[PDB]
């Protein structure tokens, strides 16, 4: 009907269609299974409807709504990643991080974490809101995180944040979910030993500011 | 587990843990992660 | 050996720019090439032309193009003329003085958008590059610089000294806000690109690619996303290409300025309903820009430029109903200087008549002395043109094969032979005594002309294998050269056409042939991009020079001696010497490619037609880690002290430049240091400096996120300094001291106790999981 996008049946029972100036195919469709006989357009609404060997028919229709729900999802990201950094220049640490995970911006969710520490640092673990929101969270957004969250732990700088999302995770969670989730088991096993590692670092820098106490008690003793 | 490049075609990991996007990094950004994996992979 | 350097510039009505209007109508600014025309329209006279004060070929100049003027604006009211040019430099004229008073330079590109508020004494610009940036005159430097688009910027608009809206190449919409000074809202204006953008107080408009052109408003509500921007109009149908400028009018109208040589005018009382098509404006050729002068809302006055060089003004009645008028009134056209089109044929008399030819046969007649056009005569397509020194006529050869010839004082057609050759006749030359002519023509046809008393007639032709380009003839009337269109230069002995010799080796055809006074040297250039010089004697190859990138166009010689000038495609020009056939100049002067070249009879003035309407006459005539530590140590210390000091009462330049309170400036410095150094450095440091530390550390510890922040380095440094210095520092006895010690020892546990905490934590709730799912879904 469009004079330009001319169809092609076939016996292999398939249909294929391409732009006449083009030269290429350009969509196939295989709806049919063993052969393909009868095939007819209706034009002031360009429907195709195909019939094959058996007793089975097709009817067919091309639409532009798929370009429309493209551009549509087009505009809203665009929308959205405005958001995202809008937000982070002003605050709403919440919001920054709902539309970072609806994102998925490693950077961008990684450093709103960090200021969420660092606002947070003056039982609650975040902003409260920041909280329920992790609570809320999905299940491939839980894995999502946590995924980043085994990343950020393999380093040694930012296992602070990495720990202090894991917390907040196990305290708003439900562990049957958690372990049901697929997957999460691997990522938790790859968690654990860097977790440990960490502990046994932390432990030492305790233990040095014990020495400081020391100093301390001397100095006393000869004051 | 060591860490190795991401799975998605939209981001690049680097080895000490840190997940970049491809499109959220400004242009700087992009030249510059650019010029460096350029003299990794012209020194191997 | 001299020096010569360019004297004119002929043609150069309607480069690439906005024109801009003036009241008195009153006159209007346009672009010339690397300069800037003004004129009054009832005149149609340049009153000034703003040019730089080096000639380009000079010695100082630089070989490169000069940057074209792309874009220009200017206030009135203060008189002020800013001007950005292709290379991203943006200067501004004042027109009493007609001389510039400062310069920029913030782009790496052509400049697309010019405004500026004189009332905020601020240019703003945004350029081919994405960025928009923000300069102030009194402060003569850029405030800032804007950038959040990736192609261009198309579309501009501004309000105050508060907000911005900006269009790009990249179909996105951006507002900005200036004090919080960032981009703030987006939207997604058209599927492709973005161009045409023109705001009302209220609703603005924007156009994209296929007369799809959006109507959407304004306010400053202060929701995140709404209020800022909408989408309620989609208006379309206005034509089949893309829009490319809109402006209001109101005493109640608009126009859309369109690149199918359209402008469409639109009166404002869904997109109906609010909407009103006025009228459209057609010219015959293809159009660039526009701006509107309207008095009472009765008439209305209109101003556009060409892509040639035509300046079209436009006029219509009408009574706030009607536009009164099927057709505008095209009250006012500025060419009579120009050409309409690409020139293609220059030649010079003794007296120094000059000639130019181009595709509407508009032959036209300059004079040097005067600059200004003799006289002009229409005979269509005509490639070539020549001068008869008796009684100074001119003769032209065309695409269709005819062949014409106009004298400079009476009409045009004085004789016209028609159907000279079937297909093109492709150059022509005249005997040195002017009574024999020679034709090359298309037909691979070579037609000998005679001037009877006047008349022509071919006493003789000759036929060749292969088409013909040029034709060349003594100056000393011996030999004939032809350039055919394989690689082929033959040269007869005119008297009687014998073959006498043959030349070749160009690998492509021959464009341009000349030979000197003497009838010995003949210099050919192709398209080879490599000119070659022969002697005649033998039809030997002297030499073959590369040069002119793309292909040498045109070669002539010089009357006094073997000097030749060499024009290309490339737009350069270079004059070379052929007995050391070095280049001993390299001009630059303009843009496009240099059709037509003609030099003087004896002067040495050449002139070289460009393919951007270019006529040119040329004349002749370290510290160390911890040492920075200490250092940085010494001024938070003193600003710290001093502070405190302060407090008490009411009970740095480096600091205020880098905007950071003192400790989180020294935490810096203990970042930048690098650990292999850091151990040596923290046992350099003197004591004195070591118990400054300790009162560094304290202060943090009153500030705790920068504690959480840094907690390993700072547990590290401090315990490595007390590990060194211990003996002196509980020798030492300071009860402030005590208390400061104190302090460090219950925050450092407390922070260290709270990571030890959250680590424990995780790594116990995560082995529960491991071992609960390990015992229920591992058999």
């Amino acid at each position: 009907n469009k004079q330009k996008q001319l169809i092609s049946c076939g016996a292999d029972g398939l249909i294929k269609i391409w732009d006449c100036s083009s030269g290429e195919c350009l969509k196939t469709l295989d709806g049919h299974n063993n052969r393909l006989w009868a095939l007819s357009t209706m034009n002031d609404g360009d429907m195709i409807v195909s019939a094959d060997a058996d007793g089975v028919f097709q009817f067919w229709k091309d639409c532009e709504q798929e370009i429309e729900e493209e551009q549509e999802k087009a505009k809203l990201q665009v929308e959205q990643e405005q958001s995202l950094q809008n937000y982070m220049s002003k605050g709403d640490w919440t919001n920054a991080f709902l539309l970072a995970m609806t994102l998925d911006h490693p950077m961008r969710l990684f450093n709103v974490l960090k200021r969420a520490l660092g606002e947070s640092r003056s039982e609650v673990i975040f902003n409260e809101e920041l909280d329920q929101a992790i609570s809320i969270l999905n299940d491939e957004q839980l894995i999502l995180l946590m995924k980043r969250c085994r990343d950020w732990n393999t380093n040694a700088k930012t296992h602070t944040i990495a720990q202090r999302t894991i917390r907040c995770i196990l305290m708003h969670h439900n562990i049957a979910k958690l372990s049901e989730i697929p997957g999460m088991v691997k990522i938790v096993d790859a968690i654990i030993p860097y977790t440990q590692r960490h502990f046994t670092r932390v432990d030492n820098l305790v233990e040095q500011s014990y020495i400081l106490d020391y100093a301390l008690v001397e100095m006393d003793k000869l004051f | 587990y060591n860490v190795g490049k991401a799975e998605k075609d939209g981001e690049i990991r680097l080895k000490n843990g840190v997940a970049m996007s491809k499109e959220e990094l400004t242009r700087e950004d992009k030249n510059r992660l650019r010029r460096a994996l350029k003299r990794k992979r012209s020194k191997a | 050996y001299q020096r010569f350097e360019q004297a004119a510039a002929f043609g150069v009505i309607a480069s690439n720019a906005n024109c801009v209007w003036i009241p008195a109508p009153g006159q209007l600014i346009t672009s010339a090439l690397e300069d800037v025309n003004i004129w009054d329209i009832k005149t149609g006279d340049l009153v000034s032309k703003l040019s730089d004060g080096l000639p380009p070929g000079a010695s100082d100049a630089r070989g490169a193009k000069p940057a074209e003027c792309t874009y220009l604006e200017a206030h009135k009211d203060t008189d002020l003329l800013a001007v950005g040019y292709a290379d991203g430099v943006i200067k501004v004229w004042d027109l009493m003085s007609k001389t510039v008073l400062l310069n920029f330079n913030g782009h790496k590109a052509a400049i697309t958008l010019l405004q500026f508020d004189g009332t905020g004494t601020r240019l703003i610009s945004g350029s081919k590059d994405s960025n928009i940036i923000v300069w102030d005159l009194v402060g003569e430097v850029g405030l800032y610089k804007l950038r959040s688009h990736k192609d261009s910027i198309t579309g501009f608009w501004c309000q105050g000294e508060d907000w911005l809206i900006s269009t790009s190449k990249d179909g996105m919409i951006k507002l900005w806000d200036l004090k919080t000074h960032q981009c703030i809202e987006t939207h997604i204006a058209h599927t492709g690109e973005c161009w045409g953008l023109a705001v009302k107080d209220d609703l603005l408009i924007t156009t994209g690619t296929d007369s799809q052109v959006k109507i959407w408003k304004l306010d400053i509500e202060n929701d995140k996303m709404g209020g800022k921007l909408t989408e309620m109009g989609i208006f379309e149908k206005q034509s089949k290409q893309r829009g490319l400028k809109i402006e209001f009018i109101t005493n109640s109208f608009f126009y859309i300025q369109n690149a199918d040589k359209t402008i469409e005018t639109f009166r404002i009382r869904y997109s109906s309903f609010i909407l009103h098509p006025f009228q459209t404006i057609r010219s015959l050729y293809k159009i660039k820009s526009a701006s509107w002068t309207t008095v009472s809302s009765s008439k209305l006055e209109l101003v556009l430029t060409t892509s040639s060089n035509t300046i079209e003004y436009y006029s219509i009645p009408y009574e706030k109903r009607d536009p009164t008028s099927p057709a505008p009134l095209k009250t006012h056209t500025i060419e009579l200087q120009g050409q309409r089109t690409d020139v293609r044929s220059i030649d010079i008399s003794d007296d120094n008549k000059l000639l130019a030819t181009a595709s509407n046969g508009s032959l036209k007649i300059w004079n040097i002395k005067t600059h200004k056009c003799i006289r002009t005569f229409e005979c269509g397509y005509a490639l070539t043109c020549k001068f008869l020194p008796g009684g100074l006529l001119v003769i032209l050869g065309t695409r269709n094969g005819e062949l014409q010839l106009f004298d400079l004082a009476s009409s045009s057609l004085l004789d016209t032979i028609e159907d000279a050759h079937d297909a093109a006749i492709w150059s022509l030359d005249l005997t040195s005594d002017g009574k024999r002519l020679v034709t090359g023509s298309a037909d691979k046809t070579v037609k000998f002309w005679d001037f009877k008393v006047l008349k022509l007639h071919h006493d003789t032709t000759l036929e060749l294998t292969d088409d013909i380009l040029c034709v060349r003839v003594s100056p000393d009337d011996r030999y004939l050269a032809i350039s055919l269109l394989d690689n082929t230069v033959k040269v007869f002995f005119l008297d009687s056409m014998k073959f006498y010799l043959s030349l070749y080796g160009h690998k492509l055809p021959v464009l341009s042939i000349d030979i000197s006074f003497d009838s010995k040297m003949i210099i050919t250039s192709s398209a080879d991009k490599n000119i070659k010089i022969w002697g005649l004697d033998f039809g030997d190859c002297h030499k073959s020079l590369f040069a002119h990138q793309d292909s040498i166009m045109n070669v002539k010689f010089l009357p006094q001696s073997h000097n030749f000038f060499s024009c290309s495609k490339d737009a350069v020009v270079k004059y070379w010497d052929g007995e050391k056939f070095e280049c001993i100049q390299k001009l630059y002067a303009h843009q496009s490619e240099v059709w037509a070249l003609a030099v003087a009879t004896d002067g040495g003035f050449v002139v070289s037609s460009s393919h951007d309407h270019s006529i040119r006459i040329w004349e002749e005539t370290s510290l160390k880690a911890g040492e920075r530590l200490m250092e940085a140590l010494d001024l938070g210390i003193a600003e710290i002290e001093g502070l405190e000091a302060y407090n008490r009462d009411m009970k740095n330049a480096v600091l205020i430049a880098v905007n950071k309170t003192p400790e989180q400036y020294i935490m810096d410095t203990l970042l930048r240091i690098r650990m292999s150094q850091l151990e040596d450095a923290l046992m350099v440091m003197p004591f004195s400096y070591v118990l400054k530390f300790l009162k560094f550390i304290d202060t943090v510890m009153q500030n705790k996120t920068l504690l959480h922040s840094h907690l390993p380095l700072i547990c590290k440094n401090l315990f490595f300094i007390i590990k060194f210095n211990h003996k002196e520092l509980v020798s030492q006895k300071n009860e402030e001291l005590k208390l400061q010690i104190n302090r460090v020892k219950t925050e450092l546990r407390s922070a260290l106790k709270s990571t030890e905490d959250d680590l424990g934590f995780n790594v116990q709730g995560l082995k529960f999981v491991k071992q609960q799912w390990n015992l229920r879904h591992n058999y």
